[PDB]
């Protein structure tokens, strides 16, 4: 019933400005207290910010200055802006709702916010050849930043997908591998698409996965 | 010298009130000795905004109002002009040209309670902060999801008021401190409150 | 400023024990407690708050104690789906800091790898890169070694290995080697193998191609 949805993260060069946006259902964001809290990646929990039900906002002392959260009261949404970002701040930001800035009952999905001075690269998708069962999947190569979604059959295969976390090369980019273990029976009459879905450099791979 | 003012029946009360019930009283038409309390060892902090501390004894108000209260040691620092928090949005707020004494002190031999003392609450919940000297006793359900919540406590609908669990062994900054605002307050009136001659 | 830390760093455990997380702060924060659940690739789940009181629809496995500088909490029943990073986080003090995390897994039985090679396909190599994928297949321990061979060549960092994190079904690992030649430095050689060690198997598994097929 209570449900919160982010907007907003993408690439950000440093020095940059970015406004992260979480409409909210269920509950209205005018008269309750939300916290946005963030996440570096393969780190712990950090919180950034936080709005009270009657407006008074706090921020933590490595934002202070620099961020700014509020709300708009009409849409139930609410808004952190980011300006002058440093490199540290390539983070995972939830909002949360609070019951008075003690526990956060109620998280957002999270939303990634990337800074570096690279640029957006769209990914390079490969199949991998398979030979009981069998393997079959496809090599998502060479794209920033994070992340590339990897469905199978327009999401109507989640069994048995593996979709490795990605690596970071020397060269910069990122890369991942999604295989699927499937029976021998329907490996020579049932044809396999993965969807590979980059949103930040609007890339969409339907590649099929052929012996 | 006759009649001096009873800060004895504020300052030593056996019972505070808690900070979203603050209690006032109405210090007027007797003489008030202030440098017997700017000279008490017990007072942990006693800050004059609008007032010098040593000219009180010289200055006349016609009235002065007593705001009794116990809240928790760190949140002694939102008991200022221009300070922001749960205590001053929700519970009890100075104005920015706050002219009086805030004077606290540590009450963890007397308001503390080994099983906790859950006597004393705090407004944690409100639409909107409050004007300053507001009182807000209302104990109605807060209604946070904006649903047909008619009144029943449950999901979305949280009580205001929580209670500051007070024992002994807390730290400081969770020792309940007793605190008391004086506002001396001139309007045109005759002054009936001075110092010693 | 409060310094909340958590023991031990990683914990595994065999399904049906009772696992006991400890949180430590640096000063006294009461019982201004909550502890969160964090699965991999999803938000965190509030379990418990005021360091003893469930959040509802938590099942009654979760439990906590303690007050002060030192608090518990414990899982009287491991399951297969509690695979997460365990957090406590305190709100007595004025900025609210987050614990270290605790990553929780479950001790299943040893289960051997499925391996699989994948050759570089051809539409990559016009690109002037080379991909060889080793791919092991639900095992467990974590723990596992992967060679290269090329027609016996000695290998050394020329790949990188990603593990996906535990699965909550059956608590098997997956993990993919892969190794980046050049084009042209990639059809000098015949025959490719990819030799996996693991606590599993009795010999170690070779699976190899040939360019030419
Ligand atoms: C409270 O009582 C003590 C001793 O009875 C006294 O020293 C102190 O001044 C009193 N406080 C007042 C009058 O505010």
């Amino acid at each position: 019933e209570v449900q919160l949805v982010e907007s907003g993260g993408g690439l950000v060069q440093p020095g940059g400005s970015l406004r992260l946006s979480c409409a909210a259902s269920g509950f209205t964001v005018s008269s309750n207290y939300m916290s946005w809290v963030r996440q570096a990646p393969g780190k712990g929990l950090e919180w950034v910010s936080v709005i009270y039900s009657g407006g008074s906002t706090y921020y933590a002392d490595s934002v202070k200055g620099r961020f700014t959260i509020s709300r708009h009261n009409s849409k139930n949404t609410l808004y952190l802006q980011m300006n002058s970002l440093r490199a540290e701040d390539t983070a995972v930001y939830y909002c949360a709702r609070g019951y008075g800035d003690y526990y956060f009952d109620y998280w957002g999905q999270g939303t990634l916010v990337t800074v570096s001075s690279a640029s957006t690269k769209g990914p390079s998708v490969f199949p991998l050849a398979p030979s009981g069962t069998a393997a079959l999947g496809c090599l998502v190569k060479d794209y920033f930043p994070e992340p590339v979604t990897v469905s199978w059959n327009s999401g109507a295969l989640t069994s048995g997908v593996h979709t490795f976390p990605a690596v970071l090369q020397s060269s910069g980019l990122y890369s991942l591998s999604s295989v699927v273990t499937v029976p021998s029976s329907s490996l020579g009459t049932q044809t396999y698409i993965c969807n590979v879905n980059h949103k930040p450099s609007n890339t969409k791979v339907d590649k099929k996965v052929e012996p | 010298i006759t009649n001096l003012c009873p800060f004895g029946e504020v300052f030593n009360a056996t019972r505070f009130a808690s900070v979203y019930a603050w209690n006032r009283k109405r210090i007027s038409n007797c003489v008030a000795d202030y440098s017997v309390l700017y000279n008490s060892a017990s007072f942990s902090t006693f800050k004059c905004y609008g007032v010098s501390p040593t000219k009180l004894n010289d200055l006349c108000f016609t009235n002065v109002y007593a705001d009794s209260f116990v809240i928790r040691g760190d949140e002694v620092r939102q008991i200022a002009p221009g300070q922001t928090g749960k205590i001053a949005d929700y519970n009890y707020k100075l104005p920015d040209d706050f002219t009086g004494c805030v004077i606290a002190w540590n009450s963890n031999n007397l308001d503390s309670k080994v099983g906790g003392n859950y006597n004393y609450l705090y407004r944690l919940f409100r639409k909107s902060n409050l004007k300053p000297f507001e009182r807000d006793i209302s104990t109605e359900i807060y209604q946070a999801g904006s649903t047909p919540c008619n009144g029943v406590e449950g999901f979305n609908c949280y009580f205001p008021l929580q209670s500051y669990g007070f024992q002994p062994t807390y730290g400081v900054g969770y020792q309940p401190y007793r605190v008391v605002v004086l506002s001396f307050e001139l309007l045109h009136a005759p002054a009936t409150v001075c110092g010693p001659k | 400023d409060v310094v909340m830390t958590q023991s031990p760093a990683t914990l595994s455990l065999s399904p049906g024990e009772k696992a006991t997380l400890s949180c430590r702060a640096s000063q006294s924060v009461s019982s201004y407690l909550a502890w969160y659940q964090q699965k991999p690739g999803q938000p965190p789940k509030l379990l418990i708050y005021w360091a003893s009181t469930r959040e509802s629809g938590v099942p009654d496995r979760f439990s906590g104690s303690g007050s002060g500088t030192d608090f518990t909490l414990t899982i009287s029943s491991l399951q297969a789906e509690d695979v997460a990073v365990y957090y406590c986080q305190q709100y007595g003090s004025s900025p609210l800091t987050f614990g270290g995390g605790t990553k929780v897994e479950i001790k299943r039985t040893v289960a051997a790898p499925s391996v699989f090679i994948f050759p570089p396909s051809d539409e990559q190599l016009k690109s002037g890169t080379a991909s060889v994928v080793c791919l092991l297949n639900n095992f467990y321990p974590r723990e596992a070694k992967v060679q290269w061979k090329v027609d016996n060549a000695l290998q050394s960092g020329n790949s990188q290995e990603s593990v996906t994190e535990q699965d909550s079904k059956d608590s098997t690992y997956s993990l993919s080697s892969t190794l980046t030649l050049s084009k042209a430095d990639y059809e000098k050689h015949k025959v490719y193998a990819c030799e996996v060690t693991h606590q599993g198997l009795s010999s170690p598994v070779t699976k190899s191609f040939n360019r030419g097929e």
